[PDB]
């Protein structure tokens, strides 16, 4: 994941 | 001089904080790169990280989890902004190191802190393009632990026919958050899919940022912010509530939009769904  | 940034005022925020609703005692899991706990307007309460190299949840290398934070709870005092809950407990949940990115186990640990740490509300601002079993496994275990699942839908746009939902927004147990700009038009950022439940401010935000800063942000991550917040201000007027029925309180009362594909059931309407859940009756 990555920041959204 | 405290600044009220549009979005919290956009949800209808303000008219609950008029009648003593402003998330007291709901306890919020901001899962994302952490929280600047020397902030002035911010109050973290706890948290925990689960980055293997980042032993410390209130340092936010990112810049991201700080302005998430401020969003939901940023304090309503005289300076800086405010936020949608502001006397929510806030809790930093550092699942993002500080290049940039974080396994789903290290998302799936803070979900299990989350529960274990009886959280009202988990927001997670963050997402991947592709699923696992084991993180659908982890929030629907929250939900069935009476935790409220919020998450931004993911910031991929259209893509022809198909939903460009990320994970775990895609999860049938999460509210999936897209983006809209101050004229409740879908930012062309936000992702679109049969999984976006609700629309909430995620252009131009204005929020806390670590070394106390200001700054505006743009992404579902900062309209999950707005969700969250709305969450913690349904559960201090109505702490009984199941997070199935705030769940529905807030895509039962919603502003329409556009089509479901895009915009879910609308805008967020945090002073409607405080009203009643519209679960059943
Ligand atoms: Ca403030």
């Amino acid at each position: 994941a990555a920041p959204f | 001089a405290q600044s009220v940034p549009y979005g919290v005022s956009q949800i209808k925020a303000p008219a609950l904080h008029s009648q003593g609703y402003t998330g007291s005692n709901v306890k919020v899991a901001v899962i994302d790169s952490g929280i600047d706990s020397s902030h002035p307007d911010l109050k973290v309460a706890g948290g925990a990280s689960m980055v293997p190299s980042e032993t410390n949840p209130f340092q936010d290398n990112l810049l991201h989890g700080t302005h998430v934070a401020g969003t939901v709870a940023a304090l309503n005092n005289s300076i800086g902004v405010l936020g949608v809950a502001p006397s929510a407990s806030l809790y930093a949940v550092k699942v993002l190191g500080a290049d940039g990115s974080g396994q789903y186990s290290w998302i799936i640990n803070g979900i299990e802190w989350a529960i274990a740490n009886n959280m009202d509300v988990i927001n997670m601002s963050l997402g991947g393009p592709s699923g696992s079993a084991a993180l659908k496994a982890a929030v629907d275990k929250a939900v069935a632990s009476g935790v409220v699942v919020v998450a931004a839908a993911g910031n991929e746009g259209t893509s022809g026919s198909s939903s460009t939902v990320g994970y775990p927004g895609k999860y049938p147990s999460v509210i999936a958050v897209g983006a809209v700009d101050s004229s409740n038009q879908r930012a062309s950022f936000s992702s679109v899919g049969p999984e976006l439940d609700v629309m909430a401010p995620g252009v131009s935000i204005q929020s806390t940022l670590p070394g106390n800063k200001y700054g505006a942000l743009f992404g579902t991550s900062m309209a999950s912010a707005h969700v969250a917040g709305a969450a913690a201000l349904i559960l201090s007027k109505h702490p009984n509530w199941t997070n199935t029925q705030v769940r529905s309180s807030l895509e039962n009362t919603t502003t329409k939009l556009g089509d479901s594909f895009y915009y879910g059931k609308g805008l967020i309407n945090v002073q409607a769904a405080a009203q009643h859940h519209h679960h059943h009756h």
